[PDB]
C-alpha cells in the first residue's frame, strides 16, 4: 500500500459530446449519494459598462420560479426529498448545482434543465429584488478584507474590462431595466459554453441518456455570428490610499504580475509561496515555527495575521500578500516582508525546498474529500484546459523542481519590477512610493 | 569555536556569492589605474598610452 | 586516574577555597558567576524564595568593600554546607541551544 | 518588440549593481584621452602664432 501504488488506483473520468456540442462528464465511487450541476462561461469581465451589474441580477432570481413551477411550487418539491441548492458568481464563472440522494437522480436533472433553458422574468417581482440588493451593498461595505481586494483590481488594470466589479456600480443597479436582462442570458447561455458534470454513485451511460432527453432544444449557434476574443490586457504600477482615522486596525495588500492558466511556470511558484507561510495570533508554538515571518512577528508582537495569494486568469495574474496590523508597526512589516523576497531569488537553500514540496503535495490530496469538492473540480477543468488532469501527472511535475529552478523563476518575476499597492486607515507611516520601489533590488546583488 | 559557520548548508551558499565577488577584484584593477595613473598596466592596453 | 593519592588532591581543594576570598565576604560560590546571555535566562527561572536570598546576600556583601572591613570569623560560610543551587537550572539552557544549532546545520 | 538600443543595453551590463559598477570605472578610462586631445587643439588654433612654440622654429637644428 505504498503511496506509489495508491495514486494510480483512483477511478478515471469519462467524457462525451452531443450533436449540439455540449460536453458531459462523470465519475463513480459506489456510495449512496450524488451531486449534479452546470458550469458556464460568463462573468463580469465579458460585459460593457452599460451592463456592469447585470449578471449578478439573474443569479439572484433563478430560484424564485419558472414557467411550469410558478413560484413556491419549486422549493416545496426539493424540500420533501431533503436536498439543497446553491449559486455563486465570479468575474469569469457561474454555477448552479444540487445535492441529493442517489435514487432521485432522474428527478434532479429535470429541475436543472428547466432553469437554464426557460426562466420567467416576472415583472412586479423585479422592483423588489432591487431593494434587497441596494441594502446588500452597505452590509459588506463594513467588511474590510473585501473592500481592499476590490481596490487592487481597480488600480492595476486601470483602463480594462478586468477592472470593473462583480456586483456593479450603485447607480447602474437603480436603473437596470427588465429588457436588458434578456440579452445577457441569450448571448452567453449556449453550448459548448456549458458543462454538465456529476460525481458519486452516478453511472455514465444513463447520465448520457437523460442528457439526450432533456437537452435537445438548446441553442448552440452564437447570436449575429459573434464570438468573443480576449486581449492580453495590460498591467501598471499604481497606488491607492484611504485614511479613516477612527478604525482600530490597518489593512494592506501588494502584488506584481503573474502567469496565466496554461503557463508551465505555475508549479514552481506554488513551491515558493509555501516557503513564506501563514500566521495568526491564536496558533500554538508561534515563537518556535519555521517561518521567517512566522517566528519573528510572534516574538515581538507585530501583527494579527498574514497570508500569500496567487490569483490567475486567461491572460493576467497576481502575486502578493496581505497583513492586518497596529498603527505604530506598519513599516516593520514591509522591511521584513521584502527582505524575504530578495533572499529567495538570491541564494536559496536546498533543505528549504523539500519541506515546501511536501506541503504542496498534502494540500492537493486533502482538498478532494467529499462529493461537492470533487464535482466542482470536474466542471471547472473543462472550461480551462480540456482534459481533466489526473493525480499521477500532478506528482511527476513536482518531481522536477530543484533549488536552481526556483532561483530563476523568482528573478524573472520579482527582481526590479513595479508593484501595485492598496491601503485602508489609519495609515500615515506607510512609506512613500519612492521607498517601496527601492526595496526591490539589493545594492549588492 | 568557529564551527558556527561550518555546516551542510552553510558551505553551499558560497557558490551563491562568489559570482558577485569573483568579479569585485576587476573593479579595483581597472579603477586603480584610473586613479593612481598606473603605467605598467596602462602599457599593456593599446587603446590608452 | 588515581584514587589513593586523590586524598592528597582533595586537600588542595580545601586550600583553594581558602585562598580565594568569597567566603570571607559572606558569599556562596554561585554568587560569583559572570552573567552572559545563557545565565540571564537560568536566573529568571528561580523560585521566589531562592531569588530573594541571592539579592540580600549580594547587597550586604558589597557594602562591606566600600567600608573596607570584613565580617566576624565565626560568620564565614563553612566549606561543606555551600550550596550549588544553580547548576540544575543552567545545565538545561545550554543543552537546548545546542539543539537549535544541529537543526540549522544539518 | 523591435530591438531598441536600450533594450539589450539594460540586459547585459545593468542588472545587479556589479556590471553597473564595472562600466562606470571603465567608462571614464576610454573617455579621458579623447576628451584631453580635442580640448587643447582649439586653444592653439584660435590664436596660433603668438604663442612661444610657433616662433621657436627660428631656433632649431641650427
Ligand atoms: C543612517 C545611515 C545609513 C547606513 C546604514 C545602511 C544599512 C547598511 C546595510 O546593511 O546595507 C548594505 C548596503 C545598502 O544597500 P542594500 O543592498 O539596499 O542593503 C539593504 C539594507 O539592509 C537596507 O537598506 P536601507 O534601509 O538602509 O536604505 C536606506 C538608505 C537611506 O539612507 C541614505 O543613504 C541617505 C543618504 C543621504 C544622506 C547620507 C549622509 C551620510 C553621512 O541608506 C542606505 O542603506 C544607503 C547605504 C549606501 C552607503 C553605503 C555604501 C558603502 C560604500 O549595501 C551597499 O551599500 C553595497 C554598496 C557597497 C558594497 C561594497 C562591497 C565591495 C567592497
Ligand atoms: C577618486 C577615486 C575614485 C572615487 C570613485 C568616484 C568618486 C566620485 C563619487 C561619485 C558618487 C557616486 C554616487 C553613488 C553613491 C551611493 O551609492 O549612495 C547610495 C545611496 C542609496 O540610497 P537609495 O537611493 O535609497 O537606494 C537604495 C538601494 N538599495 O544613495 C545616495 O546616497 C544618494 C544621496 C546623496 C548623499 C550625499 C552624500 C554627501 C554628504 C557628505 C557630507 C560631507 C562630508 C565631508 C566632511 C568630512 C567628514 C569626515
Amino acid at each position: 500500500a505504498t503511496y506509489a501504488q495508491a495514486l494510480q488506483s483512483v477511478p478515471e473520468t469519462q467524457v462525451s459530446q452531443l450533436d449540439n456540442g455540449l460536453r458531459v462528464a462523470s465519475e463513480q465511487s459506489s456510495q449512496p449519494t450524488c451531486t449534479v450541476g452546470v458550469w458556464i462561461d460568463a462573468g463580469s469581465r465579458y460585459e460593457n459598462e452599460k451592463n456592469n451589474g447585470a449578471g449578478y441580477f439573474v443569479e439572484h432570481l433563478a430560484f424564485k420560479g419558472t414557467k411550469n413551477r410558478p413560484g413556491s411550487a419549486l422549493e416545496k418539491e426539493v424540500e420533501s426529498m431533503g436536498a439543497h441548492l446553491n449559486a455563486y458568481s465570479t468575474r469569469e464563472h457561474t454555477a448552479y448545482y444540487i445535492k441529493a440522494l442517489s435514487k432521485d437522480l432522474p428527478k434532479a436533472v429535470e429541475l436543472l434543465a428547466d432553469i437554464v433553458q426557460n426562466c420567467s422574468l416576472e415583472d412586479s417581482q423585479i422592483e423588489k429584488e432591487r431593494d434587497v440588493i441596494l441594502q446588500e451593498l452597505q452590509e459588506n461595505d463594513s467588511s474590510m478584507r473585501d473592500v481592499v481586494f476590490d481596490y487592487l483590481h481597480a488600480t492595476a488594470f486601470q483602463g480594462t474590462p478586468l477592472a470593473q466589479s462583480v456586483e456593479g456600480p450603485s447607480e447602474n443597479v437603480r436603473k437596470l431595466s427588465r429588457a436588458d436582462l434578456t440579452e445577457y442570458v441569450s448571448q452567453h447561455y449556449k453550448a459548448p459554453r456549458m458543462v454538465l458534470a456529476a460525481a458519486g454513485g452516478v453511472e455514465h451511460r444513463q447520465l448520457l441518456d437523460l442528457a439526450q432527453k432533456h437537452f435537445s432544444s438548446l441553442s448552440g449557434t452564437y447570436v449575429e455570428d459573434a464570438v468573443p476574443a480576449f486581449t492580453p490586457c495590460r498591467f501598471t504600477g499604481s497606488e491607492i490610499r484611504h485614511r479613516d482615522d477612527a478604525l482600530p486596525l490597518a489593512h494592506v495588500a501588494i502584488a506584481v504580475e503573474g502567469p496565466g492558466w496554461a503557463n508551465p511556470d505555475n508549479v514552481p511558484l506554488q513551491v515558493a509561496n509555501a516557503i513564506i507561510g501563514h500566521y495568526d495570533s491564536t496558533y500554538g508554538g508561534g515563537t518556535h515555527m519555521s517561518s521567517t515571518l512566522a517566528s519573528v512577528a510572534a516574538t515581538r508582537k507585530l501583527c494579527q495575521s498574514f497570508q500569500t495569494f496567487n490569483i490567475c486568469y486567461a491572460e493576467t495574474g497576481l502575486l502578493g500578500a496581505h497583513f492586518v496590523c497596529d498603527n505604530m508597526s506598519i513599516d516593520d512589516m514591509m522591511f521584513f516582508l521584502q527582505g524575504q523576497w530578495m533572499r529567495l531569488c538570491t541564494s536559496a537553500t536546498e533543505s528549504e525546498v523539500v519541506r515546501g514540496k511536501n506541503i504542496l503535495r498534502n494540500a492537493l490530496v486533502s482538498h478532494l474529500d467529499g462529493t461537492t469538492p470533487v464535482c466542482e473540480d470536474i466542471g471547472r477543468s473543462l472550461l480551462t484546459y480540456g482534459r481533466r488532469i489526473p493525480l499521477a501527472e500532478w506528482e511527476s511535475r513536482i518531481a522536477e523542481v530543484d533549488a536552481s529552478v526556483v532561483r530563476e523563476v523568482c528573478s524573472k518575476y520579482f527582481y526590479d519590477q513595479c508593484p501595485a499597492v492598496a491601503g485602508l486607515g489609519p495609515i500615515e507611516q506607510l512609506p512613500d512610493y519612492n521607498r517601496i520601489r527601492s526595496g526591490m533590488f539589493w545594492l549588492r546583488f | 569555536m568557529l564551527s558556527r559557520f561550518l555546516g551542510p548548508r552553510y558551505r553551499e551558499l558560497a557558490r551563491n556569492w562568489i559570482p558577485t565577488a569573483s568579479m569585485w577584484g576587476a573593479v579595483g584593477a581597472v579603477g586603480l589605474v584610473w586613479a593612481t595613473d598606473w603605467r605598467l598596466i596602462l602599457d599593456w592596453v593599446p587603446y590608452i598610452n | 586516574a588515581v584514587a589513593a593519592s586523590s586524598k592528597w588532591l582533595e586537600g588542595i581543594r580545601k586550600w583553594y577555597y581558602n585562598a580565594a576570598g568569597f567566603n570571607k565576604l559572606g558569599l556562596m560560590r554561585d554568587d560569583t558567576i559572570y552573567e552572559d546571555d545563557d545565565v540571564k535566562e537560568a536566573i529568571r527561572r528561580l523560585p521566589e524564595n531562592l531569588y530573594n536570598d541571592r539579592v540580600f546576600r549580594i547587597k550586604r556583601a558589597l557594602d562591606l568593600t566600600m567600608r573596607q572591613q570584613i565580617l566576624p570569623k565565626e560568620q564565614w560560610t563553612k566549606y561543606e554546607e555551600d550550596k550549588f543551587y544553580l547548576e540544575p537550572y543552567l545545565k538545561e539552557v545550554i543543552r537546548e541551544r545546542k539543539e537549535r544549532e544541529e537543526w540549522a546545520k544539518k | 518588440a523591435a530591438p531598441t538600443l536600450t533594450a539589450r543595453l539594460y540586459s547585459l551590463l545593468f542588472r545587479r549593481t556589479s556590471t553597473f559598477a564595472l562600466t562606470i570605472a571603465v567608462g571614464a578610462l576610454f573617455f579621458e584621452r579623447a576628451f584631453d586631445q580635442g580640448a587643447d587643439a582649439i586653444y592653439e588654433h584660435i590664436n596660433q602664432g603668438k604663442l612661444w612654440k610657433h616662433i621657436k622654429h627660428k631656433y632649431e637644428n641650427k
